């Protein structure tokens, strides 16, 4: 519960109506339209997933929204479908090559929910003799209408010494493999050990001492190729990046056991987005790669952002709109940002003002607003947090002109700062 | 060993009940402005509200930029950490720029975590009552309940314990006349070993016998244990158990730092949460200062502009030195203070003044009492006079040597002679500049 | 029942033994004498009184050292049921 | 007889020659000349023994061959923990730049830990369930636990065996039987040597003292320490266990006085060819508590900087070049010359006639020093071929004509191949 509000914390999805018109203010958005429409759009094609390996451009002048649409996209894209946020500048490893993080963080974006069928037998254990010989037992499982006394086995006694499961407790036993999983308890121990006081557990269900075809769906995506590189997969899968795997045999035969998997119904194929913020970082390897592998049928959507109009592409000497080779700019379709007008400044304004739960008098917004459409809106909103501080500390209850004014010159603006810069400090 | 480091006269902004800033500001003097700005910031950081926040303290060298970054730091306490680091350190050859980048944010957030465990001790005393053989079924030889006479330093207490337990008091060596760890929700037995008071001198033998407990047999052990997010990161990171992890030749190289996004994320934070709010554990976000931001390469800032916008990223103290700069990494890209102008808009700038003459003089003059050594009214103002002509921290590198030669010279104090000797002897780079 | 509780009594809390030549803590145990000491000068008065003892049946005399204030006792009868040397 | 260290090119000065006042002196041990940075580097020195302060550098600078690195050596040699390295040196492929620096920050101060434990020792005469533990000037009987007789049969302890064990029951058979070496006529086992029979009481504690560096983060680094000690080691020194483990067990063993630190000095000879990143951390890494005096060298003047098109006095930033002080060196004159030429000549055996000493000063001047001081043991062998008891001004001068020297090689090369 205690998390706190970040810069993207404001949207919490894309506000969107039925027919996919775009609202003014919702869901922590305003303004932008064209761009949230396209967004809506975008997500769409996400959740539908029918066709694979399309990719969007999201570019526009900084402070335009960029990372706030893709975090709004992020958000309303909801949980069962991934979504890999990533850096340009995070791929390059020193223990695996650009095209080998590329081919990783694809396969992250991509989930496969895999179906298993289980039957798992559960109750209340009112009686679990075992007859020790230092190799015969019995359980009694008692369920809220019927009973049912069970042989045990030497296996499933050793089994039951493993994980202690006194008179009472809620277990719930998997036929199939035997594992032990107790979940609480109905009553007390007797009243009378002076020790093991816990709380009880609501009795089991009716019907639960045999559930014949418990369906689990297990969802892990598409990086499972670490659990296959090498013996020991946690290492890799938990903390070592250095997963040069090979390639032969392993993507070719997971993406073929997939394959079989979606034809015989086991598991079915959930494509997620992978987001590389700043991608204009890439090297021009990196887009080769990019353009190629976004046309493989297990490529997820990718969705890029530019914060640069002209610029040479990393690697190389010649330049390229958004810094992107002209083959890939092509190839996807871009979708441009428009700045923020002044009542969308004192919107966004506000609502992060609601979001931090800081109030500020009428003057103080207009004024503020008049700032952030000079300075910037992440400049503002630090001068939000300034000046609420500010009130604070002078213990008011609301943040006025003289706060906002107060810490406008207490803490400066790049382009106050490039002023007072002419010092000459150093270069 | 006092061991006085280069600036340790800092210990904090100073700064007056009203918020305001003073000259005696806790070893701080001079900058008004910047010591109130830190005092925001400090405020800021207490508050524990906002997260993903950096500021800039962008200033002329000599300002106190770093100065005033440990006053901050200081003040904020040893409670919350604070995980200083340079632009240099960033450069690893076995881990990425940006994995290190988040490994130091990280380390910058805290967390203190609870742990209360209900323990018994005390030698025991073993016996089992008979009790009549299971009355559901039919007659024989049954053990209902099993005491264990406990006995502490301040008196005994036997506790009916559940008989299932025999099992665990056969396995160890429980025996009459040793201290036992008992466990109350586990009841696991771990023997300590036997009581001090049946260690004979001529027994040869040690990590046997231990001191009888004090105190009540039941004990509520309350311990707190502060790890911030980096240590659980690299505690689940690598494993530990079997697994023939003792190899030596394909094991030993533990610098494996590499990681990962799901393992960081994802699993930790949710944990950490469930421990939140479920009363085990208190968040306790810190900060990440980074001086010579400017050292960085532009593939580290593209993350950290990233980075910070992330809900979870703690507060950032950038402080740069250097002016209008190539941004290294990039082809002839010039830009203010050496950092892209994308990220300097994502950043507060506190900009930091000259010291005025007079803020040179008390500083030598604090610098000097912190030192330990007394110095004249003549030599003092031939110290402010040269800080004044070359740079100020030439003039507090002058108290220790002159010292030492008026202390060898016979004399206590630091006469102007001394000084006067010192900067012919010892000069400073624009004079040296001459070649 | 006997194998996983045996109800032994306790352990017969041991004697706090004292050097008997300077009457402190005992650190040592001599083989030959089979009697605690804790000094050099303790062992070499033992090894002459376990001498001058087995030297004829029984020595009539007792060996004095470092007498307190009350009257020592000089204890020969703290027999050493230890044999000869070898 | 030849041994590892010989008459070398900074064997000469035995130190920093500097009287009770510092007051630098004509030439005593070996040194001459250079008076203001002779008494720059007793100052410093005076100020490294009294370790009242932390982060303090020193840079000196001066012109090639003006004795900058024998002022360096004769301070080390006066200065116990001394660290010499050269910016090559930090530069590992294994280890980055901030690795390595720090590494030899840290092992740049001394740190003394004293231990005090109780140890039992002396001859076994028989063992068992108990032991029999003989000593000079008294013999004693031991019972035997689990753990005691487990290890006297892991470890094959017998009658005569010189034993040593302290409490934790960590016993050792340091060395075998005494006697018995006897009827071992022919063989004798590796680890079977003997040694002679302890006395004194036979349990006695023992109070040693433990020298060790700062950088001992080495062996608290992996399952294993001491193989990382030997070569590199560990190359990711992870800053939690540097800092969070390391210095507060330093902080807590001097608040306890279980330890005590000793800060050394740290010489970085030709420090000109670092790069910004090394200058940039060392800004950071000299405001920390511990550490050490840095010394540092360089001929260059107005250069770039390495890894920057940007050019500063001494090839290194402005922003350091504020935080050292400057001791530069003067060159020597015709006297100065003369007299450490002697020194040399005196110190490598070497006896040569006054006009073989002009004759060399006068070359000295118009070249090199150390061309000259070379050209002492190559006249020095030319006598020896021609079987003289002292070198005149011919072997100087047929050495003259066969070695060459920078400025008439550099002449010379009219061929240009
Ligand atoms: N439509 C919007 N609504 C709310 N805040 C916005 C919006 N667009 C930009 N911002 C704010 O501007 C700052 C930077 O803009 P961002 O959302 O990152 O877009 P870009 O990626 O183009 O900079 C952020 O702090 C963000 O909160
Ligand atoms: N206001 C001040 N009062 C006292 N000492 C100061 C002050 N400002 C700077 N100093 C001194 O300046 C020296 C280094 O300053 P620092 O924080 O390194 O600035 P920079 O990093 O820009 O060089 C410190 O040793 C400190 O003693
Ligand atoms: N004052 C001096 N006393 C003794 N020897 C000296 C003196 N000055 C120079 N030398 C000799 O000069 C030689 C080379 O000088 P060097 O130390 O390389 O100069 P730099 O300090 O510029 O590196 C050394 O072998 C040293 O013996």
């Amino acid at each position: 519960r205690i998390e706190r509000i970040g810069a993207h914390s404001h949207i919490r999805g894309l506000g969107l109506d039925d027919a996919l018109e775009p609202r003014q203010a919702s869901q922590g958005m305003v303004g932008q339209l064209a761009a949230r429409r396209a967004a809506g759009v975008v997500l769409e094609m996400i959740r539908e997933g029918k066709i694979a390996g399309r990719a969007v451009l999201i570019a526009g002048q900084p402070g335009t929204g960029k990372t706030a649409i893709a975090m709004g996209m992020a958000q309303a894209l909801g949980p069962d479908t991934p979504f890999t946020a990533i850096a340009g500048s995070e791929i390059f490893s020193l223990e695996m090559s650009k095209t080998e993080a590329l081919t990783q963080a694809f396969r992250r974006s991509i989930g496969v929910r895999i179906k298993e069928e289980t039957e798992i037998i559960e109750g209340e254990v009112v009686e679990i003799q075992i007859d020790r010989p230092a190799k015969v037992g019995k359980l009694t499982l008692k369920t809220t209408e019927m009973e049912t006394i069970y042989d045990l086995g030497t296996k499933m006694i050793e089994s039951l010494t493993k994980d202690k499961v006194q008179a009472g407790d809620v277990i719930t036993i998997d036929k199939a493999t035997g594992k032990i999983s107790k979940l609480g308890r109905s009553f007390t121990r007797a009243r009378d050990y002076d020790a093991m006081g816990s709380q009880t557990k609501f009795v089991q269900c009716p019907d639960g001492e045999l559930q014949k075809r418990k369906e689990v769906v297990h969802t892990v995506s598409l990086h499972e190729i670490d659990v296959i590189n090498s013996r020991t997969q946690g290492f890799l899968a938990l903390f070592s990046g250095d997963t040069g795997e090979i390639k032969s045999e392993v993507r070719e035969q997971i993406n073929a056991k997939v394959a079989e998997w979606r034809e015989e119904g086991k598991a079915e194929i959930i494509p997620g987005v992978l987001f590389i913020d700043e991608v204009h970082m890439l090297d021009i390897e990196s887009f080769s790669f990019l353009n190629r592998a976004l046309e493989s049928d297990m490529a997820p959507v990718l969705i890029m952002a530019t914060n640069r109009g002209i610029t040479r592409i990393r690697g190389t000497s010649y330049q390229s709109p958004h810094g992107i080779p002209i083959d890939l700019l092509d190839r996807l379709l871009i979708v441009s940002t428009t700045p923020y007008s002044e009542k969308d400044t004192k919107q966004i304004l506000r609502i992060r003002c609601e979001e931090e739960d800081v109030e500020m008098s009428e003057d103080a917004y207009t004024v503020l607003t008049r700032i952030g459409l000079e300075t910037s809106l992440r400049y503002a909103i630090q001068l939000i947090t300034a000046a609420s501080l500010v009130c604070r500390k002078r213990k008011g209850t609301e943040v006025q002109v003289d706060d906002i004014k107060r810490v406008y010159s207490l803490f400066l603006d790049e382009s106050r700062s490039t002023q007072y810069m002419k010092e000459y400090q150093d270069a | 060993t006092q061991r006085i480091a280069s600036h340790s006269h800092v210990k904090g902004l100073g700064l007056d009940e009203s918020g305001l800033a003073k000259q005696a500001a806790s070893g701080l003097v001079g900058q008004e402005n910047a010591r109130e700005a830190c005092g925001v910031i400090v405020e800021l950081i207490k508050s524990k509200k906002m997260a993903g926040r950096a500021v800039l303290l962008a200033g002329p060298p000599g300002t106190g930029k770093t100065a005033l970054a440990l006053a901050i730091a200081q003040e904020l306490g040893s409670k919350v950490p604070f995980c200083p680091m340079v632009g240099s350190e960033v450069y690893s050859t076995e881990i990425k720029k940006t994995e290190v980048l988040m490994e130091n944010f990280r380390r910058a957030i805290g967390l203190r975590i609870k742990e209360t465990k209900e323990v018994y001790e005390g030698e025991v005393t073993e016996l089992t009552p008979c009790e009549t053989e299971n009355p559901m079924g039919g007659y024989g030889k049954t053990i209902s309940h099993v005491i264990i006479g406990l006995k502490t330093a301040k008196g005994t207490k036997q506790l009916k314990l559940d008989p299932s337990i025999f099992e665990s008091l056969q396995k160890e060596r429980v025996e009459a006349g040793d201290v036992i760890y008992i466990e109350a929700n586990s009841g696991a037995v771990k023997r300590q070993g036997r009581c001090d008071t049946y260690a004979t001198e001529f027994d040869l033998e040690a990590e046997e016998y231990v001191p009888l407990p004090k105190g009540d047999v039941h004990k509520k052990k309350e311990i707190i244990q502060d790890v911030t997010l980096h240590d659980l990161d690299v505690a689940n990171a690598r494993p530990q158990g079997g697994q023939d992890i003792l190899s030596m030749m394909g094991q030993l190289m533990k610098p494996k730092k590499t990681e990962i996004t799901d393992k960081l994320r994802g699993e930790i934070n949710k944990v950490v949460n469930k421990y939140i709010d479920q009363g085990i554990a208190e968040l306790v976000p810190g900060v990440l200062f980074v001086d010579e931001v400017h050292m960085l390469d532009i593939e580290c800032f593209t993350y950290l502009h990233r980075a910070l916008e992330s809900s979870i990223a703690p507060i950032v103290i950038f402080a740069s030195n250097r002016g209008n700069c190539v941004i290294r990494g990039t082809e002839d890209i010039t830009s203010p203070h050496g950092i892209p102008l994308d990220l300097l808009d994502r950043v507060m700038i506190i900009r930091t003044m000259l010291y005025t003459p007079q803020e040179m003089k008390q500083i030598i003059k604090i610098r000097a009492q912190t030192e330990g050594i007394n110095i004249s009214e003549e030599a003092l103002n031939h110290l402010g006079e040269i800080g004044t002509k070359t740079t100020l921290r030439y003039s507090v590198q002058l108290l220790t040597p002159a010292n030492l030669l008026a202390k060898i010279n016979g004399k206590d104090s630091i006469e102007k002679e001394h000084v006067e000797e010192i900067s012919e002897l010892f000069y400073d780079a624009k004079s040296s500049a001459k070649i | 029942f006997e194998e996983w509780f045996p109800q032994g009594r306790p352990p017969k809390v041991p004697v706090r033994e004292v050097c008997p030549v300077t009457h402190r803590p005992a650190l040592y145990r001599d083989p030959v004498t089979d009697i605690p000491y804790a000094t050099a000068r303790a062992f070499k008065i033992i090894r002459e009184a376990y001498k001058k003892y087995i030297t004829a049946h029984g020595l009539p005399p007792t060996a004095s050292a470092l007498g307190p204030g009350p009257p020592p006792p000089e204890p020969l009868p703290g027999s050493g049921p230890r044999a000869l040397r070898q």
